[PDB]
This record gives C-alpha cells, structure tokens and sequence, in this order.
C-alpha cells in the first residue's frame, strides 16, 4: 500500500464513527 | 532538496508581514517629528520660567503618546507573528540541512517514485495531447 | 480494448446485414473516406441512411455510435418613464441633474499575449485559492478556540448556524468543497453546521496540511511559470514582427501569387464597378531602379548553392550561372550569347509569356526586392538617427544562409536600427530559398526547358510584329495545357520597369 | 485563427471560438480561457513545449549538478534577496532604537 | 488644430507640493467577481503593497473612508435599484430574477459575496475624497477604489454597479460654482456624461476608443442638449494610439477647455486598460504616457481628485497607479520593484518600467486636426 489519497478522506469519516 | 523549497518559502512571508509593518509605520509616521520636537522643546533649559507651560506641553506629550501607545503594540502583535512563523521555517530548513549532511530512506526514495509518475504523466501529456 | 469487440460485432452485423460484396465495399469506401476527415457527419448519415436503413436497429445503433429624438446618440425619455422616486434628490440634485434624455448605443492579439494572460490568470486563481484557505483557517481557528474553552454541556448542543460569523456566508463553502470533492462538501458544511464539536477540529487540522501541500505546489509550478516568462515575454512585445513572420510563412504557396491577380482583376478590371471606363490593359507595377541590389543578392544566392545539404556539383555549377544568365538576358547587364503595319523597329516594349513556374520565380524576386527598395529612402534618416548602414544589414544576412549566425539574433539586430520603419526583413533565408528552388525546378523540367527557350527566341529578335506575338501565343501553348492559367509579363526597358497581367 | 481582442461580433463569427464575446458585453477574455485534456483519470488545463522544457522539474541527483542545474535552482542560490532582507530588517532595528533611547532618557 | 509633438521624460513641477490624501481600505481586496472574469479588485492591493514597500508612506495621509449609507446613495440613484442592490445575494437570484433582467445584473455584472459593501465602500471613498476637497483640508485626493463610471441611474453594467463619480461631482457642486471631469479609460464614461447632459455645472470629457466597442456611445456631435449645450466634449480615437499621440491629443483640449470653462474643481478619471500588454484593452501607452495625463492635469493648481477604475493586467495597472501616486507628490520614482508579496507576478525582469507594444498605430493626423477641429469649434460656442 503506496496511496497518496483515497485512503485518508475515508480514515476521517472513519474517526468519525469511533 | 528541501533546502530550495525553504528558501523559495523564506522571502514570501518574510514580505507579506514587513508589508504589514510598513502599513503600521505609515499609519503613525506623522507623530513621531512631532514628538520628538516636545520632547526637546520639554528638554530645554529655558523652558521652566512658566508653570502653565510646563502643564501644557506635558498634556501635549501625555496627548501624543495616548496616540501612540496602539501603533506600538500592533507592531508587537505583527513582529511575535513574524518570529513565530519564521521559527518554523528555519526548523524546517536545518532539519533539511542536517539530513542532507548526515549522509554525505526508503520512505523519501518512495517519493522520488510519486514524482518519477508525475513527470512521467507530464512528458506524455504532450505527446499524447 | 474494452469498448472495441463491440463495434466489430456491429459492422460484422451490418456487413452481413448489406449482403452484397460490392455494396459492402462500397460502404467500406465510406467509412475510409469519412475517416480522412473529408465527409461531415451528417452527410455521413443520410449515406449510411441509403444502407443501413433497411435495418432499424443497426441504423440506431449506428446513429447513436457517432453522435422625440435629440442628438445622435440620445433619445428623450417620455413624460410617463421620468418618474423614477430617489429620496436622497434634494433641490440642488433635482435643478441641475437630468431625468428626461438618455443614451442609446448606435485587432488579432498576439498569441503570447495569449499566453501571458493564460498564465497571469492561473497564478490569480492559485492567490485566491491561498487567501480563502488563509480566511477559513483564521474562521475555524477562531471557532476552535472559542468552543474549546466552552464547557461539554454547551459543546454536546452546539449548533452552527450558517455564516460561521464571516463576512461571507459563501467564502468558506468553496474552500471546503475545494479541498474535498463536491459530492461530499455539501455533507461536511451540514456536518460542521450541526456537529462543531467534532467537525471543526479535523477540518481545520485538513485545512493546516492542505496549506502547506497547495503553497509547496504552487512554489513547484513557479518554477516553469519563471521560465515560461522568461522565454516568451520578450517576444511578447512585437506585435508587426510575428504577425507579419506568419503572413509571409502563408504567402508564398503556388496558388496565392496567382490568386492575387486573378482578384485583383475580378475587383476593379473585370468587374467595371465604375461602369464607366475600360478595364486596365496590366493589373500590378512594378520598378527596378537600382542595379546594385543585384550583386549582392547573387552572392547570397552562390552562398546558398555553396552550403545547400541536397544539390549536386555538376548541378551547383549550373546553378552558378544560370543566375548569371537570366539576370543579364532579363535586365541587359553584365547561340553562345544564350548558353553564357504593326512592325515596329528598334523595340522596347517587351513581353514574357510563361507558366505559373516562371511567374512563381519572378513573384518571390520581385517580393524580395520591394524589400529592400523600402530601405533605400530611410537608409540615411537612420543612418543620421543612431549616432544623435546597408553594409551592415547585407553582412548580417551573409552569415545565416551560410550558417555562421543563428536565426535569433537576425530578428534583434534590426530592432534597434529600425523601431517601426522595418518589419519585413526578418524572414530573407525562407523566401531566397524559395527563389533557389523555383530556379531549380525552372531548369529540370522538360516544358518549363521549352517555354525558356521560345522566350529566349522571342527575346532575340529586336523586331516584333502582330503576327509573331500569335506565333509565340500558340507555340508557347502547344505543349501547355489548356486548364493551366494564362499569365503574361511586359517589361519596358524605357522606366526599367516590369508589369504583368493575368489572362 | 482564433479570435482574441475584439468586441465587436460582427463579422469575425468565422473565426474560432468568438461565439462567446459580443458588443453587449464587456469581456473579451472567454476565447483564451483555457481547455482541459482528461489524462489518466484527471482533466489538466492546457509551441511553448518546444522553446520551454517542462521536464526540467526533476529533482537534482546526489552527483552535485547545483551548479550546472536547470535555469531554475541558480535563480535561487544566486539570488541576493536574503542580503536586502537583511538590511531592511536592520534599517528597521536603527529606525526603532533610536525611538527606544529617546523614550529610555524620557523615563 | 493638431500638431505632432514628440513625446518627453516626465519631471515633475516643484512648483506645488499640494497635501495628497491617499483613501485605502484593506477589506476591499478580499471581492471577487469569479473564476475567469478579467475584472479583479486585486489589483487595488497589488498597487497598495507596491505603494506600501516602495516607501511613500511618509508623504501622503493614508485614510480609510467609512462606507456610504442607503441615503447618501439615493442622492443620485433611485430606491428601487438600490433596494435590489442590497437585498440581492449570490443565493437568492432566483426570486430576484426580474429585478436581475430589469436592472441587467448577472451577464456583466456578476452577484458575488458583499457586493453591495463593495459599492458602499467606493461610494464612501469618492464621497470622503469630495468632503475633502470641499472643506480645504486637502487638494489631491487619490480615490483608487472608486472608477466605476459605466454604471447608471437605474442600471449597472460594465462591471460598474454604483456610480461614485456622479456622487463626488455633487459633493463638489455642495459649494462649487462649476466642476469639470476627465477620462482616460479606453472606454466611454456613459453614465457620468449622462449625468449632467441639461446643465451647465459639470463637464464630461472622454478619450473613448470608437466603433464596435463595449459602450457604442460618444460620438463627436455629442454636443449636449438644453442649456446644457456645448458642455460635454467628446475625443473619440481608434485603435493603435501611443504616448505622444495621445498627448498632442489631450493637451490643447484640456487647456482650452479650461481657458473657457474655468473649472471651479477638477475629477480625473485614471482607467489602468489603456495601456500596452493590456487584456481588454486596445491602446498602446507606456506609464510614462499615462502619468503625462495626471501629471499634466495636476501643473495646473486646481483642486483634483484622482479615481482608479479599469485595469485587468495585473502588473501593468499597479505600475501605472503606483507611477500616478508618486508623480502627485511630484516625485519621481525609483522605477525599481522592491521585494513584497506580489513579486514573482512583476514580470520577468521585476522591472518598474513596461515597455509598450511595436503593434501599428492607426490614427492618422489629418483625422486628430479634424477632431480637435470640431471640439474646438464646439467649445467656441460659449
Ligand atoms: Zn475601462
């Protein structure tokens, strides 16, 4: 895994629902 | 190669806030001849032989300095702003020098990658078209 | 590759939907001929309509597979539209201000203007971008640090009503739907308007980063903003010394010369818009006063021949005199003389009649030379304007056929001699190259030989008559087709001038 | 050609673009806004490609190419801005302190 | 009558030093009319900070001007449109469509965020410039956020919503026998020549380009109408005009005018288009040729006010405003850009100085000696 985005838009939302 | 970015970052914000200075000087630059011309007026021997002119110009300089005291401390809000942000841009900057001495990893040879796809994509934007 | 099986499948139902080999072909035929870019689409289908149109189906297939009045300019307002109430209208506003007249209404830029502007607008909308994320950072700064001093109780209610207390309702919204994508800023501004408590924070730590990303970008494309300015503004300043670079690059094709005449004439001879007077017998003249504008451009051309890639040296040893020739047999300048009741005696009226190769060769002559005929009544002025020059400009030229100057500096050397006075001169290398090839093409061809050689035999006599002009009119088109455009030369050697008209 | 700098629309329809510019209208600058290409996914707002390298962004290699460097990197090394900077920073300090010990005598 | 005269280095005129009130406000930057509109109100801080960073502070008195009220604008406007002005927003256009089709706001004058601040504050900015022309506490006021003359009674076009000029000119005629205004945009200032057609108090002299451009109005017989006859002079020119062109061309009308009007005040229009490079512009002046026009309207000792409208190069309206602001304080300047902000957008030499443009210029003489004939002939009249 070598993303740049994609991946740390969803982990906000994600911190969102924890 | 951070170092470059840094002194490309340095002189734009080290203008942006003199601007800022500057319009501070000019909103108060008509107040310090004036000032200083009480304060040596004040200052002169033969100034003491009236009572009521030493209260007025004393007034006058009270008046003066009355006005003067916000100009004063917007420079200090706008010079704290200036060292703080300066602060950060030399950390960066001896941060970047010290890796790139240190050496005379993986993860920056990973951007090199990211930026080998970049300039990758861009060559062939021309050719493609 | 994904979406191409398909279409084979479609023209393999369609081939087998036509049947006929031939038809098929013929449709093939089409398609190539569609595929050239010379059939618009919808000749394209009304074709295909004559074919595929029995079958409904591949045809929409096919369809939907290519797709009281004072003044001039002002008029009075009747009496009913002078009522227009403004509170603020004391007397004075009323006495000396006007409520009954109103007004009526009744150059290419270069393209590195263009670009100039282009790249002046990116780096505008880049600065705006910065100052609204700078603004929204300061809003959500601020809004941060007032909920995180309030207490838990206040911040489980905190509702953010639209406005977040700016100035601008809709300065922070295109930021926020700019550094996330617009399906999901429209959530994320009803999130932070319902659920500051949690939105604000991470927004405005997204706001931080994104910061400093767009500020790093926008120090990386200034670099190739630099050297795009760099490389274009200075020549973004001539505007007459690009625009007429392109009008010679566009002149010199084969049918303009000619198109030229053919509308000159059509225009002011042939049509008699005056219908008053007979047309003009020529259509363009042209002057050849001076005789030392010769040497030098048959050197320039010598020098070509000489450094030329792609020309033999028993053809560069014609070439070498074959200037020679037509130079001293055209302008009387220096068998064997050759290869080195209407008579009228002692002639000096004389006429040329060639093809359009002839014509093409003394066109790009006579182009270079009303280039340097300009020159001539300004030489002086500016020789005397420099110190408060015709060497020089000719040595200059020498040096970029022959290769020892690059094209560059050509274009700049004049522009200090000649402000405004010259702009013509910049592109000599294209059109003497065009003259050396002409000539050449003049020489190899077999009737281009023929007609050199009548004009050479009607040249030779110094006495003509009415019937040896039709003589050389029907010896010269015996070997000419009939469709090629007649043209005609005269050149009098009385003015040492040469005129020509189409015919 | 295309058609930028006229205000007129009266016989330049022939041209390209210039079906967005009038002489109702103000503004001219519609026919050079820039167009996008969608390459690998994502549009991009489009001979400079020949008389300017784009290419030339590419990170230095560790071999020490700083002085022979792409028009780019010696623009900033050699620029004396830093110096200027400086003086006007120290212009500024006078400037102060020379208010400073008018207002340390005062007291 | 119109001779040629070669075009001069400016110097400035030691002979006055008049007080010169430099009107900013910091807020007005911050408007925006949109992504790939020309017209930005950037401008007016890019010229600010070169202003600010070139060190001119110490002469002039910078000032704020507080922003206009409803019933000062109401002075010339009508309610109605500036009701809708107000109230519209870049939200609620849709319920105030037939206001937007009725008052021609959207195609030209595009609703973004505090556009009605945005005119408040031009409008306060021209009305405190007047409120000090008029008391004698200054003589020169340099009104740079003001130029907005296109705009009309009941309409707003050109990019121009609230009509400033037309405000200051009667805050001049508060106290003033007569006015005079000036131009220098390549445009044509419809509205503020409309103004004041029927009335003898104010003059409006245009230097328009002609033809097929964006106004269409300004020919040469408009003379006037009333008694306010032969009290509106118009220069209309072509495309091409240069430094000197444009002086030999200026000069003389302005000191016959004045010879015969004799204005009481003076307003200077100071449009930033008609240089070279220009993007909606089709002029050829250099900054030299544009301060000619300031510099010479200010060596005649009359109370002048300077407004900045036009501009949508960015470089070349901010060296031509920064020029003008220095030459009012007759100083030259440096003609060197020092560091700020903005330095990177300063061209690729980061010179002061931008060279005009090799483009053909087109006015022939005899039609500028046939102009100045008419004009003259008019003005003769009174
Ligand atoms: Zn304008």
């Amino acid at each position: 895994l070598n993303p740049l985005r994609d991946s740390e838009i969803n982990d906000d939302f994600h911190q969102w629902a924890q | 190669n951070d170092i470059t970015d840094v002194l490309e970052e340095f002189p734009l914000a080290t203008s942006r806030y003199l601007t800022l200075l500057h319009e501070i000087d000019a909103k108060c630059v008509h107040s310090m001849p004036n000032l200083n011309e009480r304060i040596d007026k004040f200052l002169k021997k033969d100034f003491n032989k009236d009572h009521q002119t030493q209260v007025r110009l004393l007034n006058n300089i009270n008046k003066i300095y009355e006005e003067l005291m916000p100009s004063l401390e917007e420079k200090m809000h706008v010079s704290s702003i200036m060292l703080d942000n300066l602060d950060r841009l030399t950390s960066r900057l001896e941060l970047a020098y010290e890796v790139a001495i240190k050496n005379t990893p993986a993860m920056h040879l990973h951007h090199e990658l990211m930026e080998k796809i970049e300039s990758k994509s861009n060559s062939k934007s021309s050719q493609a078209l | 590759n994904i979406s191409l099986n398909e279409e084979v499948t479609f023209f393999e139902k369609a081939k087998r939907y036509i049947g006929n080999k031939h038809l098929y072909t013929e449709f093939l035929k089409i398609l190539n001929l569609y595929s050239q870019d010379i059939l618009d689409l919808d000749d394209l289908v009304e074709k295909v309509d004559f074919y595929l149109g029995s079958n409904k189906e591949l045809f929409t297939w096919f369809k939907n597979f290519v797709g009281e009045a004072f003044g001039p300019s002002y008029k009075r307002l009747p009496k009913s539209d002078t009522f227009m109430p403004c509170s603020g209208r004391d007397d004075m506003c009323w006495e000396v201000l006007n409520d009954e007249w109103v007004g009526h209404p009744v150059h290419r830029k270069n393209q590195y203007e263009e670009t100039l502007f282009k790249i002046e607008e990116e780096r505008h909308e880049y600065d705006f971008y910065i100052e609204s994320n700078l603004r929204t950072i300061q809003c959500l700064e601020t809004i941060v640090n007032k909920i995180e001093n309030m207490t838990e109780n206040e911040k489980a209610n905190f509702k953010l009503p639209p406005g977040l207390g700016h100035t601008s309702m809709t300065i922070y919204k295109k930021v926020i739907r700019k550094v996330y994508d617009k399906e999901r800023g429209f959530e994320i501004i009803d999130a932070l308007h319902e659920h500051p408590a949690v939105t604000a924070p991470v927004v405005l730590k997204r706001l931080k980063q994104k910061d400093e990303e767009w500020r790093r970008a926008q120090r990386e494309w200034n670099k190739v903003w630099r050297e795009l300015e760099q490389k274009v503004f200075f020549k973004s300043l001539d505007h007459l010394g690009l625009t007429f670079k392109q009008a010679d690059k566009k002149l010199l094709t084969t049918k303009q010369l000619i198109s030229e005449i053919s509308s000159i004439k059509v225009d002011q001879t042939n049509k008699k818009i005056h219908w008053l007077t007979p047309k003009p017998k020529s259509q363009l003249d042209f002057d050849f006063p001076d005789k030392n504008i010769f040497y030098d451009i048959l050197c320039l051309a010598d020098t070509f021949i000489t450094h030329t890639t792609a020309y033999s040296n028993p053809d560069k040893e014609r070439l070498k005199d074959l200037l020679k020739y037509f130079i001293s047999l055209f302008f009387s300048i220096s068998l064997l003389d050759i290869l080195h009741q209407g008579i009228i005696q002692n002639r000096s009226i004389f006429n040329l009649f060639a093809n359009t190769n002839i014509y093409i060769f003394f066109r790009h002559w006579t182009t270079i030379y009303e280039r340097l005929l300009e020159i001539k009544q300004m030489n002086e002025r500016v020789t005397k304007e420099i110190n408060t020059a015709y060497k020089q400009v000719l040595r200059l030229s020498r040096r970029l056929i022959n290769g020892d100057l690059e094209h560059q500096w050509f274009e700049e050397s004049l522009r200090q001699a000649y402000n405004n006075k010259a702009f013509k001169l910049y592109t000599i290398d294209k059109v003497t190259q065009s003259l050396v090839k002409h000539a050449h093409t003049l020489m190899t061809d077999a009737k281009t030989a023929e007609i050199m050689a009548l004009f050479v035999k009607d040249r030779n006599a110094s006495t003509t008559s009415a019937k040896d002009q039709i003589i050389y009119r029907l010896q010269v088109r015996s070997h000419m087709s009939n469709t090629e455009n007649m043209f005609r030369i005269e050149f009098d050697k009385r003015t040492l001038h040469v005129s020509i008209q189409y015919i | 050609p295309e058609a930028t700098g006229i205000s007129s629309n009266r016989g330049n329809k022939l041209l390209q673009r210039s079906e967005v510019v009038t002489r109702r209208d103000l503004n001219n600058s519609k026919p050079m806004i820039e167009q996008t290409v969608f390459y690998n996914g994502s549009e991009h707002r489009l001979d400079l490609s020949k008389l300017v390298n784009v290419k030339e962004i590419l990170t230095p290699i560790l071999s020490l190419g700083d002085i022979i460097n792409h028009k780019t990197i010696s623009r900033t090394f050699s620029s004396p801005i830093l110096k200027n900077l400086a003086l006007q920073i120290i212009l500024m300090i006078e400037k102060e302190q020379m208010s400073v010990v008018r207002y340390s005598q005062f007291l | 009558v119109y001779e040629a005269t070669p075009f001069d280095p400016i110097t400035v005129k030691p002979s006055d030093k008049r007080r010169v009130a430099y009107f900013y406000d910091a807020d007005v930057g911050n408007y925006a009319y949109g992504a790939g509109h020309p017209m930005k109100p950037h401008r007016i801080r890019m010229a600010h900070s070169l202003i600010m960073n070139y060190g001119l502070y110490k002469k002039m008195e910078i000032y704020r001007a507080k922003p206009a009220t409803k019933q000062e604008m109401c002075q010339f406007h009508t309610d109605e449109y500036i009701d809708f002005l107000s109230r519209v927003t870049p939200d609620n256009l849709e319920m105030f469509k037939r206001e937007s089709v009725k008052f021609n706001v959207g195609d030209d004058c595009p609703v973004f965020d505090g556009l009605y601040e945005y005119c408040s504050i031009s409008g306060g900015g021209s009305m405190e410039g007047a409120a000090r022309l008029n008391r004698g506490k200054c003589d020169v006021a340099v009104n740079y956020a003001g130029g907005l003359h296109h705009a009309k009674k009941s309409e707003a076009s050109g990019f121009c919503y609230l009509n400033d000029i037309v405000l200051g000119i009667i805050e001049l005629l508060r106290y003033h026998p007569r006015v005079l205004y000036i131009d220098i945009d390549v445009h044509h200032g419809d509205g503020v020549e409309e103004a004041f057609y029927t009335t003898d108090r104010v003059m409006t002299c245009s230097f328009h380009k002609y033809g097929e451009f964006f106004p269409g109005t300004g020919e040469l017989r408009d003379i006037g109408v009333g008694a306010g006859k032969n009290y509106a002079v118009n220069v209309p020119l072509r495309d091409g005009i240069d430094d000197a062109t444009y002086r030999s061309v200026f000069e003389p009308v302005i000191k016959k005018i004045m010879e015969w009007y004799q204005p009481s005040a003076v307003v200077l229009q100071c449009g930033g288009d008609s240089l070279s490079g220009d993007r909606l512009g089709c002029f050829n002046l250099s900054m030299e040729g544009h301060a000619n026009c300031v510099n010479y309207v200010k060596s005649f000792g009359i109370p002048m006010m300077v407004v900045g409208g036009g501009g949508y190069t960015m470089r070349n309206v901010a060296r031509t405003w920064c020029f003008e602001t220095g030459l009012l304080n007759n100083v030259v300047l440096d003609k060197d850009l020092p560091y700020n902000e903005y330095y990177e957008y300063y061209g690729p030499d980061y010179k002061l100085s931008v060279r005009p443009s090799n483009m053909f210029n087109v006015n022939t003489p005899e039609y500028l000696d046939k102009v100045m004939t008419n004009i003259f002939a008019n003005l003769e009249n009174t």
